RNA sequence: CCCGAUGCAAACUGCGAAUACCGGAGAAUGUUAUCACGGGAGACACACGGCGGGUGCUAACGUCCGUC
RNA sequence: CCUCCUAAAGAGUAACGGAGGAGCACGAAGGUUGGCUAAUCCUGGUCGGACAUCAGGAGGUUAGUGCAAUGGCAUAAGCCAGCUUGACUGCGAGCGUGACGGCGCGAGCAGGUGCGAAAGCAGGUCAUAGUGAUCCGGUGGUUCUGAAUGGAAGGGCCAUCGCUCAACG
RNA sequence: UGCCUGGCGGCCGUAGCGCGGUGGUCCCACCUGACCCCAUGCCGAACUCAGAAGUGAAACGCCGUAGCGCCGAUGGUAGUGUGGGGUCUCCCCAUGCGAGAGUAGGGAACUGCCAGGCA
């Protein structure tokens, strides 16, 4: 629990005190993340595939798992079945020591930062975005790249509605639009 | 030619090991005392006197066999 | 949904069992308590049962279920199945886990006096 | 590409019987008119018309199906 | 040979009709036990233009179910996984099909097995086409028999193989 | 015997969708931790283990709401068996059976056993 209590103590008063709830833990919880990749371009060979997945089990804590193709298109040049990135998800430990890394010292170290999207919901509350070049991370050594990705960082939210999710994300203070 | 459809109807008395009703697919599910071959042919495992029923929430249709 | 898997899991077992007209024993696990139940191939009435909720079972137990409550259901249900005289009825793990404390209990009522 | 309305489909039916088939009970009538076996047969190019149909150019006094 | 109508609510039912599909294959694509449930649309984003993975919602089987098609599959008959080969041996009441040989289903019995704690299931494939009666030939086993006797040849029985006879009871 | 909560069945949308109110007495649910019973084709996601720390937020329970789904008479209509007729390509007459759709009406279901609290 290094951020667990915190998190209870700090912002759970300053969020009933905004909205005034009648419990304790009406307000919004963060369950899970989900590490997604869409890298798009990894039909050329496993050998893409391989690298991606070590640099993610890497960044977290769990090896990742890797996901197959929904359907088969033509427009893309997909079969059935074939797999093309992996993802992770993280419940518990794990999930909030990644959570307070990558706000602590991952979003400052961005270039031209202009912000995360407060539009770009799931529309239901949720938010899920890309931080391309995830070089910015310590943990992917610079010596060790091999080509240029994107992360896909999801954030599972039991917010009703769009509101809710905009007060939590505020409740870590959101850097800026 | 196959032969296809139904030949034992409600109220139709059957010896056991009959056959109750052909079916390509699954129109009826066994009820009591009543198998279901690789056909899917009904037939009855008992003596009895066929009858059939609505059940399920679906509103399937099933044949089951009363003991005489 | 939970509840909708976990129904939708035990209606299959459930059926095949009543396929063949027979009594079964019904076992439903909570986290606080442990329910137990018989039923007749009618499917509409209740033969026998001992769950942790009543407070006969209560005294010697700290908590509401755990091994030990399995246990003392286990017993109870042998002994009131025993005296009553179900005569070896089928046993349904409520289309869950044979994996935890439902092991525990069927061993306890087999060992108990029960056939199935 | 899709949606609302508007008509049809023998190879569509979220609905659907009169009629014909089978199963059970029943008063009445029918030279057992019902069924099994055995001996002995004839025929094995049918026509017309009604009914619901396919084909046919819904032209046919054309042709082919099942019932009478 | 098989799928819907024609074919007129039992079944069957003509025509040089409408549409056609097949001669397969699997030692897993089967059985057991466990867990799971989709087509499609919108919103956001690195290549993404209207259609790559992902997050959410709507949707609730309109996909999938190997075949061209029909009827079914949510308890899924579909998907993933632990084991295995019950795709075993001798049988099998009774039922259906037809003019017929014959063909299909088939509860249940005895022996030994696989799965499952057990209850229970397993005698091939979601069912409906994948076939070739007929004699002849290659191989191995079987004293069953052997034209007076001991043997041999020959005959008999068991298991496999040679097929657009596409015209294929 | 009266109210509330749970399991087991019938009924299979008169049981459904949506809206409002409401629930912590018992019970139920969310949930902490999991190094231990146990498991992730990663994830305590699901199963399982130790609880009332906190809550009824969410699921679900009860009442209302007929906006929405359904059935549904009565009558009429089309259709059809039987016998006849016409102007026989089609229709009518006497008689029997009688659609679909839709109208009135309904309901926010009901029902049997036990258990825990409230009485």
């Amino acid at each position: 629990a290094k951020l667990h209590d915190y998190y209870k103590d700090e912002v759970v008063k300053k969020l009933m005190t905004e909205f005034n709830y009648n419990s304790v833990m009406q307000v919004p919880r963060v369950e899970k993340i989900t590490l997604n990749m869409g890298v798009g371009e990894a039909i050329a060979d496993k050998k893409l595939l391989d690298n991606a997945a070590a640099d993610l089990a890497a960044i977290s804590g769990q090896k990742p798992l890797i996901t197959k193709a929904r359907k088969s298109v033509a427009g893309f040049k997909i079969r059935q079945g074939y797999p093309i990135g992996c993802k992770v998800t993280l419940r518990g430990e794990r999930m909030w020591e990644f959570f307070e890394r990558l706000i602590t010292i991952a979003v400052p170290r961005i270039r031209d930062f202009r912000g995360l999207s407060a539009k770009s919901f799931d529309g239901r509350g949720n938010y899920s975005m890309g931080v391309r070049e995830q070089i910015i991370f310590p943990e992917i050594d610079y010596d060790k790249v091999d080509r240029v990705r994107g992360l896909d960082i999801t954030i599972t939210t039991t917010a009703k509605s769009d509101e809710e999710g905009r007060a939590l994300l505020a409740a870590f203070d959101f850097p800026f639009r | 030619a196959k032969r296809l459809g139904v030949k034992r109807f409600g109220g139709e008395s059957v010896l056991a090991g009959s056959i109750i009703v052909r079916q390509r697919g699954t129109k009826f599910h066994a009820g009591a005392n009543v198998g279901c071959g690789r056909d899917h042919t009904l037939f009855a495992k008992a003596d009895g006197k066929v009858k059939f029923e609505v059940k399920g929430p679906k509103n399937r249709k099933f044949i089951s066999i009363e003991a005489e | 949904d939970k509840k909708s898997a976990r129904i939708r899991r035990a209606t299959r077992a459930r059926r095949k069992l009543q396929e063949l007209g027979a009594t079964r024993l019904v076992v439903h696990r909570t986290p606080r308590h442990i329910y137990a139940q018989v039923i007749a191939p009618n499917g509409s009435e209740v033969l026998v049962a001992a769950s942790t909720v009543e407070k006969a079972i209560a005294e010697q137990l700290k908590y509401t279920g755990n091994k030990d409550a399995a246990a003392a259901v286990g017993k109870a249900v042998a002994e009131r199945a025993l005296e009553k005289g179900i005569k070896d009825v089928s046993f349904d793990r409520s289309g869950f886990q044979y994996h935890g404390r439902v092991q525990a209990l069927a061993d306890a009522a087999r060992e108990a006096g029960l056939q199935f």
